[PDB]
RNA sequence: ACUUGGUUGAUCCUGCCAAGGAAGCACACUUAGGUCAUAGAUUAAGCCAUGCAAGUGUUAGUAACUGCGAAUAGCUCAUUAAUACGCUCAGAAUCUAUUUGGCGGGGAUAGCAGCAGCAACUCUGGUGCUAAUACA
RNA sequence: UUGUACUUAGGGUCUUUACCUAGGUAGGCUAUCACGGGUAACGGGCGGUUACCGUCGGACUGCCGGAGAAGGCGCCUGAGAGAUAGCGACUAUAUCCACGGGUAGCAGCAGGCGCGAAACUUUCCCACUCGAGACUUUCGGAGGAGGUAAUGACCAGUUCCAUUGGUUACGUGGAUAGGGGUACGGUUUUCCACCGUACCGACUAGCAGAGGGCAGUCUGGUGCCAGCAGCUGCG
C-alpha cells in the first residue's frame, strides 16, 4: 500500500545536530531538513540489512545469495569501488557519500549548472536529461554507468528560444 | 522512424499483433501518418490497420502504443468493440421506462 | 471581574511597519547558510 | 531468586503477572471503567447551552481571578465550569450561547493555579476564540 | 540501545510528576501544482419522503408460459467468552442442482377476446378457445 | 450439575448422538480455577509502537469465516433458505381512508430528519473486471469515472547567474520558469484532469515561540490587577 519515507528526529532542540545538518544542507544545495532525514532513512535500510547479513553464517544460504545482491546494487549506485567491495565497508557509509550520488550534485561535478543551486534549476525547469530522456525530478541518484550520461534537455540551452 | 515489436500471428480472429514504439525528436506523429507508414510496411491499406491507445512518454520526444492488422474487413466488422468503429469511422430509458411493463402487465 | 480585557483595550495600539517581503524556500535557507557558515565562523 | 525460575513453572509466573498489574494505577482506572461517571464521558470535545458567567480565583501565591463560565452540556445536561482563555474574551462570549468545551490538556487533573475546573472553552456559535480574540472573524 | 526541569541553605538517594518521540479520531490557523487511497464504525442495529438496485430470447423449447436464477454479490457488528473463528485430522455415520466421464433404457390451462366490481394495489372474478423439451 | 453422566431398546434425522421417548444403574465437571459475573468482545489473516523480549488495537482492514435484516416466532417453494427488495401472525413505530378497510420495512446506491466532538454527489456509465441467463446482442447503484473534503501517503515550486557603493546581505545588469490563458494532437464509453506541440507573460508563507527544561536581560504600555503558564514559575 504505502510507506514512510523520511522520520523526524528524535530530540528537536539539540545544537549539535542542528548545526550539523545546515552544513549538508548548505553544500548539497537542499530545501529542507527533511530532504536529509529520507537520505538518513535510506542509509538505515541498507545497514540494518546489512547487519543482519554480518551476524549469520560465514557459508550460510541466506548470505551467499543477498551479499552478492546487496553489493551488486551499490556498486550500480557507485559508492562501493572494486577496493571496498567487501560487505563490512556496507556498515560505513554516511548521507555525504549518499548525497553525491543524486542528480543536482551530478550536474554540479558535470559543471553544466555552474553552482549547486543552478544545477536545481536547470533540473526544475526541463532542460536536463539522461539519456534522451527528460528529468524533472532534482533527486534521481545515477548510476555510474549512467553518469557519463548528463546532458541539456533541448530548450533554452539548445533551442535558443527567448 | 516506425519500430514495430513485439509481434505475433494471431490467426483465430486472423490478425498479425504487435506495439508500435516510435521515436520522434524535437517533439512534434499523426495517427493517419502513423497508417501511411505502417502500411507501406506490411503491405497493408488503411483501412485494415487498427491502431490504439498510443502513449507520450514524460517530455521527451517519444510515443508508444498497440495496433493489429488483418486480412481483409471481416474481422473489425464482428471481432472489434463498438467503441472503436464510431471513433474510426463507422440512456437509462431502460431503467425506468422499461420496469413499467412489470408495473402494467 | 468588573475590569477585565482592560489591558488590551488600553495599550497604544501601534502601526505595523511594512517591509520588502522574503526570498522563500531554498533562498531563506541559502541565506541564512553564508550569514552563518561561510562567515566569520569558528 | 524471588521468583520462580524453574522450567515446568509457567503458570505461577503467568499468574502471578496478573495479579501485579492491579498495583500499577493505569492498569487499574483503564479496566475499572470508572471512566463512564464523568462529566466529559471521556469524549475529549463536548457543547453546550452557557447558563452564566463566574468569577473563579487562584490558590496561593497567585492573587489573580480567573474568569470561568458556567456551561449545561448537551448530551448529559449536566452543568460544569470552564475556563475561558485570553483577555477580554469573557466580553466576547456572550449569554446564552453554544460553545464547544474542551479539556485543560493535563489529561485529567487540574492544572495550573485555577483548581476544580479541567475544562476550556475552544469555540463558541461555531467560529473559535483564537479567530475572535485576533479579530479576523466576527460575532452578530 | 540517548536524556533534562521540579522536595534541600547545599548534598547524595528513593520517587513520581512534567517535558520529549510516534498514530487516530476531533477542533483550530494557513495553503501554487501533480499522482494515488479513503471517507455516518464510536452515538441511535434510531427513523425514512422520492428515483433506482435481479433479472432472463437464442437461425435451435412454445406479449406470456416453460426452463434456470433470485440462498451469490452488497451492507452492518447488535447478539456471541467458545458451540463461533483458526489449525490439525475424519467420514468405515452422510447429502449434493449444474458440469464432466462412465454405464443405461390424448385432455386442460396461460397470454389473446369479451362482460363486470374497489375510496385503492404489481388483487381479480367468470366465461370463449389453442400451445409444449410443462403435465399424464 | 437432574436429560445432568453412562448403558440397553426405540422414534426422528441426510446421517451419528439426550437430538427426543422409554426401561436399568448414579454418575459427570472442579484449586492444572469448575460454576457464576463483567465486557466502552464479532473471530482470523494482520495494523500502530519498538534494539531484542514484548505491548496496545483489530467496526472497516480493499481478503477469509460467522451472524442479522424494526423485535421475536413460524413456514412454503427448491440441489441449497428457517430466505426477508419470499410468505404468515403478533408487537412497536409510521402513514392512507370515500371510516368499509388496509399499506411499508434503506445495517443495498444516492438524499433528508434526528443523534453528536465526528464523516461527501439525490450526477454520468455498462467500455474495463466479472456475474446471471434461453446467452458473442439482454441486465447489473456489483463495478468503473468524474464531483466535494488539510483526513492519509509519496513527489514538488515561491527564482537564478553577473558586479556598483554601505558592513560577505542590505537604484542597477540581464536570464529562466509554472501558476495561469488559447488552440490543436493524444487520452477515455463521455466530460474533467493529465501527457505532448505552438503562441500570449517582465502573483507564490505561514504557523509556533524568544526565564530554565528547550532564540533578547531591547524600547514602549500594565502594576499579585488584567493576563500568561503541561512543570517549575512570572505580574
Amino acid at each position: 500500500n504505502f510507506s514512510r519515507t523520511f522520520k523526524k528526529p528524535m530530540r528537536p532542540y539539540e545544537k549539535e545536530r542542528m548545526h550539523k545538518e545546515l552544513q549538508v544542507v548548505g553544500e548539497y544545495g537542499l530545501k529542507n531538513k527533511r530532504e536529509i532525514w529520507r537520505v538518513s532513512y535510506t542509509l538505515s535500510k541498507i545497514r540494518h540489512a546489512a547487519r543482519e547479513l554480518l551476524t549469520l553464517p560465514e557459508n550460510d544460504s541466506k548470505r551467499i545469495f543477498e551479499g552478492a545482491a546487496l553489493l551488486r546494487r551499490l556498486t550500480k549506485l557507485g559508492v562501493l569501488d572494486e577496493s571496498k567491495q567487501k560487505l563490512d565497508y556496507v556498515l560505513s557509509l554516511t548521507v555525504n557519500d549518499l548525497m553525491d550520488r543524486r542528480l543536482q550534485t551530478q550536474v554540479h561535478k558535470r559543471a553544466l549548472a555552474n553552482s549547486v543551486h543552478h544545477a536545481r534549476t536547470l533540473v526544475s525547469h526541463r532542460h536536463i536529461s539522461v539519456e534522451n530522456q527528460l528529468v524533472n525530478q532534482p533527486a534521481f541518484l545515477v548510476w555510474k554507468e549512467s553518469e557519463k550520461n548528463i546532458k541539456y534537455a533541448d530548450t533554452s540551452v539548445m533551442t535558443t528560444e527567448k | 522512424s516506425v519500430h514495430i515489436r513485439k509481434y505475433i500471428v494471431n490467426k483465430l480472429l486472423d490478425r498479425k499483433q504487435f506495439v508500435i514504439d516510435m521515436q520522434h525528436l524535437g517533439a512534434k506523429p499523426t495517427r493517419d501518418e502513423i497508417k501511411d507508414e505502417v502500411a507501406s510496411r506490411l503491405k497493408a491499406n488503411k483501412d485494415l490497420v487498427v491502431i490504439f491507445g498510443l502513449e507520450t512518454k514524460f517530455g521527451g520526444g517519444h510515443t508508444t502504443g498497440f495496433g493489429f492488422v488483418y486480412d481483409s474487413l471481416d474481422a473489425l466488422k464482428k471481432t472489434e468493440p463498438k467503441h472503436r468503429l464510431i471513433k474510426a469511422g463507422l440512456r437509462r430509458m431502460r431503467k425506468n421506462a422499461r420496469r413499467q411493463k412489470v408495473k402494467v402487465w | 471581574l468588573a475590569q477585565a480585557g482592560k489591558v488590551r483595550s488600553n495599550t497604544p495600539k501601534v502601526a505595523k511597519m511594512d517591509k520588502p517581503k522574503e526570498v522563500r524556500g531554498r533562498a531563506r535557507l541559502r541565506k541564512i547558510y553564508n550569514q552563518r557558515f561561510l562567515a566569520v565562523n569558528p | 531468586k524471588s521468583k520462580a525460575c524453574g522450567r515446568l513453572a509457567a503458570r505461577k509466573l503467568r499468574l502471578a503477572h496478573k495479579s501485579n498489574l492491579w498495583a500499577s494505577n493505569a492498569y487499574r482506572r483503564s479496566l475499572g471503567t470508572s471512566i463512564y461517571k464523568t462529566p466529559l464521558e471521556g469524549t475529549s470535545m463536548a457543547s453546550g447551552i452557557v447558563v452564566g458567567k463566574v468569577a473563579v480565583e487562584a490558590k496561593q501565591p497567585n492573587s489573580a481571578i480567573r474568569k470561568a463560565v458556567r456551561v449545561q452540556l448537551k448530551k448529559n445536561s449536566k452543568v460544569v465550569t470552564a475556563f475561558v482563555p485570553r483577555d477580554g474574551s469573557l466580553r466576547l462570549i456572550d449569554d446564552n450561547d453554544r460553545v464547544l468545551i474542551a479539556g485543560m490538556g493535563r489529561s485529567g487533573r487540574s492544572v495550573g493555579d485555577l483548581p476544580g475546573c479541567r475544562f476550556k472553552v475552544i469555540k463558541v456559535a461555531g467560529f473559535s476564540l483564537l479567530a475572535l480574540w485576533l479579530g479576523k472573524k466576527e460575532k452578530p
